[PDB]
């Protein structure tokens, strides 16, 4: 019954539920670790993995706290 | 870490087989796969069954997988060694891409080549000056797989 | 007439379109739901890409058909 | 369906006090309705401050709507 | 829209009962409120009850509300006209702030004044040179109102 | 030791702390949950603001107490 919510809260990089997600200015969410690991192995323009939005400087992003609380509440609903 | 992402891609690939391909590991190593894609339905690659090799790096999916044809194919962007010169396999790679998406992307490359920046110049030259001769050459190579 | 789009992450979304709508119109609806610009969208149906300017009838796309979304690519 | 009752307060915008309407997320990680944040910054020019943490942005950030967050709010409201 | 934001604030404020803070429209005009804050315990204002008026602008919450005391209070940042020189009521306003948070902010200002940039210069001077007499003066005005 | 913090949006969060923890330590844990830096936080208990560098025991904050979070202000 929580399957549409489950896919919506899954990271496009690790294919698992979001772990401390961050949101790009283009409105796309990734695990803080997954997106950091994506932009650490490269340089130059930093591109969004989902829409290839161009960022000449690496964006400084903090964790989407509302999205963290949603994932945490989703896990409880999925376990009980 | 790479192995977990590879495992989940394979399990989702086994739970639902996409119509455009069939992929799976070769033996015990899930970092080496063998894939097979079908040619587009209305082209010079009709009914063709093309085998490919998928080699995942240790830093997958943050680095793209090495994908090369083992079946011989007549294409301006695929050389005789099966190497594929494609942007999403190098600079335009995205970690959100899955093997199923890449194999489907390679399928659409067959009927949309780039003859202006080619990997095989003589094949691209035929494509530009005589596409009918190009189509028959590609049709012939699909019947022969060689 | 409803069609389905297999988004980049494997998710499936439903679109309300018409056989007269162009691919550029379809990419606009995809952009509204996923946030990926049309110039970065590459729609694939029957193993081949769908070019802008052509309609769904030009590609023989009817009811409950599924389009597949990959990222823009170029041969080399 | 939503097996989640406390989701309502988590999906409510801090400006309109209503569920998110096409929410955008600032680089500081805070979400607001697209219209609410644009009205905040059209009235508050010069340095643009986040309503929740006062993060300073000299140039107005270009933000698109958090599509995942839109889908969650919609599935919550349809239930 | 301001009126819906004001109604939602009042609705939550009726299930809030915040400490030291009470507010709500007395008339049928929801853009004008009457608020009461209680002096913080263990201070010169302890046991006191201070009345305030809240007038919401048409751009609320994108513009701050106009809040002023009606009870006379002894404080370097509140003059005899009840005007409150507070930064969050002007340039440091945030549309995410509610009346409950602002009244609570004003309550914490009573025991944390700013005498260096004062609204009442002479009260601030007594606070600078003799804080014991200041607390005695503030306790006297609390009983006198 | 469990305490409660009324965040800026009126939501209530729960923190597990100790009387030895300073106010600045509490504001760091509030930053982990709400994403507001400690220099922009102003914690209020019993109508008074809580100074950084002081501990919870110095303010007689006990179990199940409720701290209130407003934005950093400056009298004038
Ligand atoms: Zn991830
Ligand atoms: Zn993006
Ligand atoms: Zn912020
Ligand atoms: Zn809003």
């Amino acid at each position: 019954e929580l399957c549409p919510l489950a896919e919506e809260l899954s990271c496009s990089i690790c294919l698992e539920p979001f772990k401390e997600p961050v949101t790009t200015p283009c409105g796309h969410n990734f695990c803080g670790s997954c997106l950091n690991e994506t932009w650490a192995v490269q340089g130059s323009p930093y591109l969004c993995p989902q829409c290839r939005a161009v960022y000449q400087a690496r964006p400084q992003l903090h964790k989407n706290t509302v999205l963290c609380n949603v994932v945490e509440q989703f896990l409880q609903a999925d376990l009980a | 870490m790479a192995l977990k992402r590879i495992q989940k891609e394979l399990s989702d690939l086994q739970r639902d087989p996409p119509a455009h391909c069939r992929a799976g590991p070769v033996g015990d190593d899930l970092f080496h796969w063998q894939a097979t894609i079908m040619g587009p339905p209305d082209s010079a690659y009709q009914g063709g069954v093309f085998f490919l090799t998928v080699h995942f790096p240790t830093d997958y999916p943050f680095k793209p997988p090495k994908i090369a044809f083992t079946t011989k194919i007549y294409h301006p962007n695929i050389n005789s060694n099966g190497s594929i010169k494609l942007d999403i396999l190098r600079s335009q790679w995205s970690p959100a891409l899955t093997v199923s998406k890449v194999l489907l992307s390679i399928c659409s490359l067959l009927c949309d080549p780039n003859p202006d920046d080619p990997l095989v110049p003589d094949i691209a030259q035929i494509y530009k000056s005589d596409k009918e001769k190009y189509n028959r050459h590609a049709r012939e190579w699909t019947q022969k797989y060689a | 007439m409803q069609i389905f789009v297999k988004t980049l992450t494997g998710k499936t979304i439903t679109l309300e379109v018409e056989p007269s709508d162009t691919i550029e119109n379809v990419k606009a609806k995809i952009q509204d739901k996923e946030g990926i610009p049309p110039d970065q969208q590459r729609l694939i149906f029957a193993g081949k890409q769908l070019e802008d300017g052509r309609t769904l009838s030009d590609y023989n796309i009817q009811k409950e058909s599924t389009l597949h979304l990959v990222l823009r690519l170029r041969g080399g």
